[PDB]
């Protein structure tokens, strides 16, 4: 049966430690860094484009619970366009964290004069544009339908009329979170991995390390949330026409979205909490609490 | 704020002096500084003129990098209520001449000066460039007068690459903190021209560690 | 610190003119500007003031729009650009330094100025006091407004303008002596009643005597007290 | 070396200097610290607080 | 010759100095202090929090006035900050970085700065001209200067590493008088309130009095284990209290020639930095490395209260003239005025 079969308390656990994780980076950056790094600022992006996306998370809780959209100034419209918002920014923003990595360790010469603040501040802001932009089609839903007393949010535009957003639908929604994602990240991953080599230190190790780790965390993290919702848009048609397989099929697909929706908590840890210089921020902040609590 | 009397203008003075200094840091922090030590006991005279009464600086940019070298020579004061106040400098350039092993011997003085100064706390994270000038003096010398003169414990063949490789490899066994110190060591002589690179490779690495700290992976 | 002005001469009413002023030694950079005219009938009156960086930039409501005051740091040299000339506008045109910060002594430079010809209130009691050397002299002046501010400041200026020569700075701020004036000049007030008063007068001490005040824009200047041998 | 003896002999000069200079006990000198302590406790900020009225930095 | 005859000449007018300071050693001063009221808790709140600096803050200087306060950073330059409003007055760009002192003159014409460079700064406040220049160079020295002061007759007395403190004639440029004896590193003076006479101290764990116009040191005191960081003046100037790198603090009375009360504590292992005393002098302020400054009674060493405003070493502390409040810098780059 269908609306069946759901756990909503897999989303608290995620929602809840995504909350511990992205307050404390916000809190700690922006009281001790002052935000006068580009690393730190893209760092500061992703974690506010994090938290944007976990607090419009709750409302799906509520909904799987039970709760149908009769809630009121939480239209449909705003409510769905963050969930893309959110996805494509920390997309654009790990993008950009990889490229200014690969900048700082293969031109660093080059990078002390490029690292900018207001270069960080007018690309900051130019990906946040293009990714509200990138999420436009999304927003715009023109309506909740209605066809019992359960009310839902409707689609994007109507299944009556749904050869007219084939693109934007099919390919524009995997080629901006799979392939180019993936393709900028090794192209710079190479050549930050063959410029590491080449250091003479014992700890050199541990960097290659954790950028191997955070590549295949994304990989395996984002790739079968693409490869599902292509199979299930598609293949489900083709091949998976079975009431069966369509069944298992969209219980993968419930498993992937949950997976997917937990990058955004590994995020945090994987690119702030690696590195002796959070922890050391980490401890000072509190030992200061522990001095005034 | 905007309640104050009518000496607003003592508050646009304050906050163009606030960005003057902040161009002025941003200058400084993108500038590189580095510490020269070995003075009275080394060639460092030499160096310095290849790189070409207290404290002396050097300018000199090479490959679009600003460096910015201090010379400490004026060693006639206590240098560890002093040393402390360079606690921040990208590497320290240190000077020794193969030469001193013959001539307590000053290598020995040598020895122990970078034994106070590579486990000095200040210097925790600070890498340490070595230099072994005057290579073409101890190769002619070696010839003449053993090894084992300064290094009683040493067995080895005489040669060149042999005694220079023990030596450079004693003096790192010296770093008590290898895991978070790295030490770049390299042979100088006076027509050597290409000893900027070194220290140019170096000061690279240095910026990298630094990057690779900033953004997590160190 | 020498500043001289250029640009006057004889312009038809409703024309245009470009006033320019030239200083040598002189931290042009870090050091604020006021133009003041000076009219036929002796009664001084502020134009326009720009701050460093040209930050900041006031005109009094009888040249707004007409007048627009510029700075060039690199020429350190300092401009108006003056438009739509009227019969009132034909007076002496004097640059003025200023600089503020806690001890700041302002206005304690003015130019010789230059001749353009067209085709708070603050008041004085005795319009002139006739005076001889070696005599003792008081002289008061009255503002509409109490000019003590919280700060604990009086912001009370006092000049002297020498027949032929450009005004002097006296005083600055309270009852303070001025940079390179003798000792017989002090002054006193109480917020509303301010007095200027010299132990010894000497044959220099000839001149007209100027009250500005400096609490709020625009600075209003004081209609001046004749000294007379 | 004559540098030694010279410094002996100044350093001999400097402590017979020295020791020739006497002055009050330990306890009157005590007493006049307290009483100057004590005369002036009223003139300082730090030691008792300041009203807020009369000008403190906020 | 007679070296022996010399040595043990020393050593018999030592033990007579000896002799003579335990004779008069009738009592302590925390027995005729048994009798006073605590000074209670001494809490402070950082009032003003001066920022700008990029670099650590190593010396700082109240004028006479009260209001306008200069601290010298690493950055090599000099900011003169209106403690009133938080406010800079001048911005001082240094030929050097190296920094390690700096002072205001009582008359507030002059600012006078220095450190390793050797060399003394001293650069016109006061000036036709508006920018700030240096006035007189007072080159000489061997060795990195320690501390600089200004006397009121407008002469700098300055302590330098190279074991010799001279007092400098500005308009001359040259040394009126040449001071020895000290066989460590000079590191703090301190001059009375009436310019008579001043201390010295340095790396010997010795304190010499030297009055500016004999040439000669008129006392010495001794007793510490470690070098000498700072030394103040009580406001009488018949005392003054200096710190060491032991974590102990001592206050020594000229007219005593003897130790008076020794400040400690076992919790505290941090060496001191800087020391300031109250204008009644009842309170001992005094900066330690553990990141904190704390305040002592200096009759009775009860601690009375501690200030941790600070993120990193305290390198300079400095009690206003009349005591309205005092300043604590540190190498995190900011500086907070306390009430």
């Amino acid at each position: 049966a269908l609306m069946a079969q759901f756990v909503p308390p897999l989303y608290s656990l995620v929602f809840t430690v995504g909350l511990l994780g992205n307050v404390v980076v916000v809190m700690i950056l922006i009281k001790y860094r002052r935000l006068r790094i580009m690393t730190n600022i893209y760092l500061l992006n992703l974690a506010i484009s994090d938290l944007l996306f976990l607090v419009t998370l709750p409302f799906w809780i509520h909904y799987v619970r039970g709760h149908n959209w009769v809630f009121g100034h939480g239209m449909c419209k705003l409510l769905s366009g963050f969930y893309h918002t959110g996805l494509y920014s920390e997309i654009f923003f790990i993008i950009l964290l990889t490229i200014d990595r690969y900048l700082a360790i293969v031109h660093a010469v080059f990078a002390l004069r490029a690292r900018t603040v207001t270069f960080g501040v007018i690309t900051s802001i130019v990906t946040w544009g293009l990714a509200v932009l990138a999420a436009l089609p999304e927003f715009i839903f023109y309506e909740t339908e209605e066809l019992f007393e359960e009310t839902l949010c409707s689609a994007l535009y109507p299944e009556d009329t749904v050869y007219s957003w084939r693109h934007f639908h099919t390919l524009r929604m995997t080629i901006f979170c799979l392939v180019l994602p993936l393709l900028v990240m090794a192209i710079c991953y190479t050549g930050i991995i063959k410029t590491l080599l080449r250091c003479p230190s014992k700890k050199k190790y541990k960097a290659i390390r954790l950028i191997f780790v955070a590549m295949a965390v994304f990989f395996i993290f984002w790739t079968p949330y693409n490869v599902a919702i292509l199979l299930s848009s598609y293949q489900s048609i083709l091949f998976g026409n079975d009431c069966e397989r369509s069944k298992h099929l969209d219980l993968v697909m419930l498993v992937t979205e949950v997976i997917a929706y937990s990058h955004c908590c590994m995020n945090p840890v994987i690119y702030a909490f690696v590195g002796e210089r959070f922890r050391k921020y980490l401890r000072h902040f509190f030992h200061r609490h522990l001095l005034m609590h | 704020c905007t309640l104050s009397a009518e000496d607003k203008a003592a508050v646009e003075r304050s906050k163009m002096i606030d960005r003057n200094l902040r161009e002025d840091g941003e200058k400084a922090a993108r500038e590189v500084k580095l510490l020269l030590l070995g003075a009275g006991e080394s060639g460092k005279n030499t160096i310095v003129k290849q790189m070409k009464t207290g404290i002396v600086e050097t300018h000199f940019t090479f490959k679009d990098l600003h460096f910015k070298m201090f010379d400490v020579g004026a060693q006639r004061s206590e240098r560890k209520k002093w040393i402390h106040c360079f606690e921040g400098v990208t590497a320290i350039i240190f000077c020794v001449a193969l030469s001193d092993y013959d001539l307590m011997n000053r290598m020995h003085a040598s020895m122990k000066l970078f034994d106070s100064i590579c486990n000095n706390k200040w210097f925790t994270d600070t890498s340490i460039i070595l230099f072994l000038n005057k290579k073409d003096l101890f190769e002619e010398k070696i010839k003449k007068s053993p090894l084992t003169i300064c290094y009683p414990e040493y067995a080895g063949s005489n040669t060149y690459e042999e005694a220079a490789a023990y030596i450079q490899c004693q003096f790192e066994d010296l770093n008590k903190r290898k895991d978070t110190k790295e030490i770049y060591t390299h042979f100088t002589c006076s027509t050597d021209t290409k000893n900027v690179q070194f220290v140019f490779d170096a000061v690279t690495d240095v910026i990298i560690k630094n990057n690779l700290k900033d953004c997590g992976l160190f | 610190v020498q500043l001289v002005e250029s640009g006057g001469g004889l312009v038809q009413p409703g024309g245009s003119r470009k006033l320019s002023c030239s200083a040598s030694g002189f931290a042009f950079s870090s050091f604020g500007m006021h133009w003041v005219r000076q009219a036929p009938e002796k009664g001084l009156e502020w134009v326009a003031y720009i701050s460093s960086g040209s930050g900041t930039i006031y005109y009094a409501d009888t040249v707004k729009g007409r007048f627009t005051i510029s700075r060039d740091d690199p020429k350190n040299t300092l401009f108006l650009q003056m438009t739509s000339l009227r019969s009132e506008d034909t007076a002496m045109y004097y640059c003025v330094r200023s600089i503020y910060y806690y001890g700041s002594s302002p206005f304690d430079f003015w130019g010789q100025g230059t001749t353009l010809t067209v085709s708070i209130v603050m008041t004085q009691a005795t319009s002139s006091v006739p005076v001889t050397p070696g005599e003792s002299v008081s002289i008061s002046c009255r503002s509409s407004k109490s000019l003590l501010h919280s700060n604990g400041n009086t912001y009370l200026y006092w000049f002297l303008q020498r027949p032929g020569q450009s005004p002097q700075l006296l005083i600055y701020r309270m009852s303070n002596l001025a940079s390179g004036v003798p000792d017989r000049f002090s002054g006193s007030g109480s917020g509303t009643a301010f007095t200027l008063t010299i132990s010894r007068l000497e044959a220099e001490d000839v001149g007209v005597y100027y009250c500005m005040q400096h609490l709020e824009y625009p600075l209003t200047f004081g209609a001046g007290t004749k000294l007379e041998l | 070396n004559t540098a030694s003896i010279a410094q002996a002999r100044k350093l001999v000069e400097q402590l017979k200097m020295e020791a020739n200079i006497d002055r009050i006990k330990v306890s009157k000198a005590a007493a006049d610290l307290m009483a100057y302590c004590e005369a002036h406790a009223k003139e300082d900020p730090l030691l008792t607080p300041v009203p807020a009225s009369e000008n403190p930095f906020r | 010759s007679e070296l022996d005859q010399l040595r043990q000449e020393a050593e018999q007018l030592k033990n007579q100095i000896r002799d003579a300071r335990k004779a008069c050693a009738d009592a302590t001063l925390s027995q005729i202090t048994n009798n006073i009221d605590p000074v209670g808790r001494i809490q402070m709140r950082t009032r003003r929090t001066l920022r700008g600096h990029l670099a650590k803050i190593y010396a700082m200087h109240w004028g006479t006035d009260s209001r306008l306060l200069v601290s010298a950073s690493q950055d090599g330059k000099l900011i003169i900050w209106d403690s009133y409003t938080t406010n800079k007055v001048h911005a001082i760009p240094l030929r050097s970085s190296w920094v390690m002192t700096c002072a205001y003159a009582p008359s507030g014409n002059y600012v006078a700065c220095g450190g390793l460079d050797n060399i003394c700064s001293i650069y016109n406040l006061k000036t036709r001209e508006g920018n700030v220049r240096v006035s007189r160079e007072l080159a000489g020295h061997t060795g990195y200067l320690s501390c600089c002061r200004f006397l009121d007759d407008n002469q700098i007395v300055t302590s330098s590493g190279d074991t010799t403190c001279a007092l400098w004639d500005i308009e001359t440029g040259q040394q009126t008088t040449t001071f020895t004896g000290h066989t460590g590193d000079v590191m703090s003076l301190s001059l009375a309130p009436d310019t008579r006479l001043f201390v010295s101290g340095a790396c010997d764990a010795s304190a010499k009095l030297w009055d500016v116009r004999e040439g000669m040191c008129r006392q010495t005191f001794t007793g510490h284990e470690s070098d000498i960081n700072a030394i103040c003046f009580f406001p009488n100037g018949n005392a003054f209290a200096t710190g060491s790198d032991d974590a102990t603090c001592r206050l020594f009375d000229l007219r005593a020639d003897q130790e008076l009360m020794t400040y400690s504590h076992d919790n505290i292992i941090c060496g001191i930095t800087s020391v300031s005393f109250s204008k009644s002098g009842r309170l001992l302020l005094a900066g330690y490395d553990d990141f904190n400054c704390n305040v002592w009674d200096a009759l009775k060493a009860d601690r009375a209260g501690v200030l941790a405003g600070h993120d990193n070493r305290v390198s300079c502390l400095g009690v206003t003239d009349d005591g309205m409040a005092v300043a604590t810098g540190s190498w995190d780059s900011f500086l907070k005025i306390w009430n």
